[PDB]
């Protein structure tokens, strides 16, 4: 598993979670949100070598033909697994306003 | 920063309309949309709004029950539908991008969108004159613009080389649908019987010219 | 929230100053309520926000004051270009109000409307249809009534006014009434007078015609 | 929809379905299929600029966060949205054997 | 390219066997992969293969319900799977991948595996010396050598000076003997001069029972 | 399921010869739906041929084959003594896939008489309370040798084991143990062991014995 356990605690070249935080205001401009002012997101990147973390049959075979035949820019890529939701907090006036956005952090990665 | 909304409608009453509102891509990602709307010699009423990269809409009590604000990811264009329309929904439409907060000043604003609501079919006017029966030094004389639609008539008085004591009035939607419109112009009473008032009438939508001279009763 | 604007409308020279009132329900603190203005045919311009905040590019002559329920914008030096509508919103508690605007008029000397009343063409009774139209022209101020009265019964509900902006020369309004019958109606009676009322006026005058 | 329809039709520097015919013996070393020889398999590639077909919320986030900070290598990546089936063809001696391998083909992109 | 199996095994009839082959290099992901026994009864016998990625199995008649033949692509290696063991299931078991086909040539192979399906237990081996009675050494060649002795199941390994000594040296076959333990020798053709000044021993390894001796042999009899 | 049958079941011929194994198929197999192996002792089967005829990498130019259909060949063109093995032929035509019972190549040398060698048991054996006593033939040929073991010139039967070793690759020759097994009891009560040896290459049988004494 590409999660925080393997990821965060070994090296990794290949395909895994990478941490990272996102403040609102400063690497977003969202000024309409009171709490929190940003939240660990994270990221998946890395290379995806033959049979490394693969999602799909059609994954598995390109890992292959990426292998084989690199220029051809057929490799497959390090995208998101597991997601976990965000609570926010903004304000309407006076009205404070409870939001759970959904998918918005990255908990593990996988080769597509 | 431009925010661009979609073009005037005519929609007949029980109908809806969507009017869109397409911004200068990054507005979308860190602004709020409100949309606004003035009925005609009104004041300004808000309706709600929308936050464009989460889709989380707000709205005037007033307004939800007929009113729907959604976004297009994509696109970068917010959309404002109202159902259900009555005579009392035409009005001019506006988008606005707000200062920052959900509730708050409106900095950027959209052209506006008119939104006509009337059974009513593109009809070319019918022009009348207007001349006393009646000492004095002054006369009026005018030509009445009647039932057309939609708007705009543009007036003029002898192609455009009378220009003083013209009084073009603004269109009224009469009860039946069709608007009406009457272009005035006083003179000295001496150029009566001299000088010749014909009153130029360009109505684009229906493809209509009219040159109507002006006589006496 | 109630927005109370003051007054409906004011009027003035350009190089005066303007005082504008917007008088709140409720208190709106001090960081919630805007001003702006709205010129014929476009779309309202943000002046000032946060009660005292002027907006990127708003000249200085425009500023803003107030905490609460009262609230003021100063418009000083006047261009003929403010000569607009000017409105207060509010942005403190959901929904967002405005007020109801304050119309921002030049100030001329009382003038009394020049009434001409003009009977249907003939053409026009072809049709089916008699508009009568009565002319009030060149007046100040834009406050002025109309009375239709056919055989001297009063007419309501079968008419419609129109008034003209303030002109950019005379700083005058000009205001149309258009009564409207049908041939069939319009045969059937004899005078046709508009009874005007205005303050340049010592008594309503009238303007009629009979059907000879 | 990135898929043929648009995709083969337009030039995209962004997120785009390629074309890819992957043949078997040649380029994966597959000497046992009888039927076909190859096959359209396609992939996923390109650039995944802001709100440009984003899969979950973290996607769109990131794709914001990826346009003002390009140096964190936190751009959503672009995979594969929709898969299908291959059918092929094998023989164990004389028997013929038919065998439906599934996401074996892309048919669209998302940016993930 | 190389094909290493598991080790020699001993199991119990109605139990079940798993033999691994891993394959050395990236030759896994594309080759088809047979296994076939040998026993001395029913000589070369094919029992299935299996197809890597797509991961399908097929087997021959005889075997199906009894084998599973499964691909680890992570660790480059192959199983193979016998259950519900009888005693014509003792053989030598080898994974070979084929030339392309499901049904083909093989060209690389295993070392082999020995299975042995018995009830009987293991034992470990006793070595003893094998050295000539110093009378009849009366030539230019002598010969020593080690016996190998009532050990189960098969099979032992005998090298001579750590592998150092491998001219003239003849490992026999073992034999079955009367009491069902297993026999061996293993001889050494040595020049009469080497004998009392060089070093001759034979080391004897035994896994099953996890033996291993080392047996010095002396240049003459009593020791 | 395909049957096939190899011929001759045995075959020795001297280097330099030629060699001709078949391989007949109870079915047509076409013309590329056979192989050819050669295993030798202690090694997996190596694969010579494919396809009736193709050689297969590496592969010598002396091993040829062909056939169709029922009947296959596989010829080894110029013997060398390295060619001793089990050859076997293949079919992958129909599932399953079948081998034939295989054929056993014997490469010819000069007749060799063995190198006889007695063993008598160590005394570490002896407290165990068994005697094994070891006959050696060594470097002999051909393969068929007579071992009698005589206990104070009295003839011994059924208390003995020979093994054989496969012809060395090398020399082609094969070697001989037989082990005599009595129990120490027995093994005390007699004096003269000897081992008489009977083989082609030997004018005359020829007697190995140790005396306790």
């Amino acid at each position: 598993a590409l999660d925080a356990a393997y990821c965060f605690r070994n090296v990794q070249d290949n395909c895994c979670l990478r941490p990272l935080y996102i403040d609102f205001k400063r690497d977003l401009g969202w000024k309409w949100i009171h709490e929190p002012k940003g939240y660990n997101a994270n990221f998946c990147a890395g290379a995806c070598p033959y049979l490394w973390s693969s999602d799909t049959q059609h994954s598995r075979v390109l890992s292959l033909y990426n292998t084989i035949n690199p220029e051809a820019s057929a490799s497959p890529c390090c995208v998101s697994q597991d997601l976990e939701p965000l609570t926010i907090l903004y304000y309407i006036g006076k009205t404070p306003k409870i939001e759970q956005l959904s998918n918005m952090i990255v908990k593990s990665c996988k080769c597509s | 920063v431009q925010l661009v909304q979609s073009g005037a409608e005519v929609k007949k009453p029980g109908s809806s309309v969507k009017v869109s509102c397409k911004a200068s891509g990054y507005t979308f990602s860190s602004n709020v949309i409100s949309w606004v709307r003035q009925a005609p010699g009104q004041g300004l009423e808000w309706m709600g709004g929308v936050i464009p990269i989460v889709d989380i809409a707000n709205y005037a009590q007033r307004f939800k029950g007929r009113v729907t604000i959604t976004a297009d990811e994509s696109t970068s264009t917010t959309y404002m539908e109202l159902s259900s329309l009555r005579s009392e929904d035409t009005a001019v439409y506006y988008c606005a991008s707000t200062l920052g907060l959900v509730l708050d000043a409106m900095d950027y604003w959209g052209q506006g969108t008119l939104v006509t609501v009337s059974s009513a079919s593109t009809k070319g006017p019918s022009v009348f004159p207007l001349a006393p029966c009646s000492s004095e030094s002054t006369a009026a004389l005018g030509c009445l613009v009647k039932d057309y639609f939609p708007e705009p008539v543009t007036v003029s008085w002898n192609s455009g080389a009378l220009t003083s004591g013209v009084h073009t009035f603004p269109a009224v939607l009469q009860s039946s649908g069709l608007y009406s419109l009457s272009s005035v112009v006083t003179v000295p009473s001496s150029s009566l019987g001299t000088k010749t008032y014909t009153c130029n009438v360009d109505h684009k939508p229906s493809n209509t010219k009219v040159d109507k001279r002006v006589h006496h009763h | 929230t109630v927005l109370t604007q003051s007054p409906g409308t004011l009027s003035l020279s350009p190089g005066e100053r303007a005082t504008l009132s917007c008088r709140a329900s409720q208190s709106l603190g001090s960081s919630y309520l805007a001003w702006y203005q709205q010129k014929p045919g476009q779309a309202p311009r943000l002046l000032i926000y946060g009660a005292s905040s002027r907006a990127p590019g708003i000249p200085d002559r425009f500023s803003g004051s107030g905490s609460g329920t009262d609230f003021t914008l100063t418009i000083s030096r006047l261009e003929p270009e403010d000569f607009a509508v000017y409105y207060c919103q509010q942005y403190a508690d959901s929904p967002i109000t405005f007020g109801q605007g304050t119309r921002l008029e030049i100030k001329r000397t009382v003038a009394a409307p020049s009434v001409f009343i003009f009977p249907p063409s003939d053409e026009q009774l072809k049709s089916g249809t008699a508009s009568v139209v009565c002319l009030l022209n060149n007046f100040y101020p834009r406050e002025a009534k109309v009375q239709w009265k056919v055989d001297n019964a009063l007419q309501s509900g079968n008419s419609q006014e129109s008034v003209t902006e303030q002109d950019s020369k005379d700083s005058t309004y000009s205001l149309s009434s258009t009564l409207t019958l049908s041939k069939a109606d319009y045969e059937k009676h004899k005078v046709y007078a508009c009874e005007v009322t205005h303050q340049g006026l010592s008594s309503p005058v009238t303007k009629s015609f009979n059907r000879g």
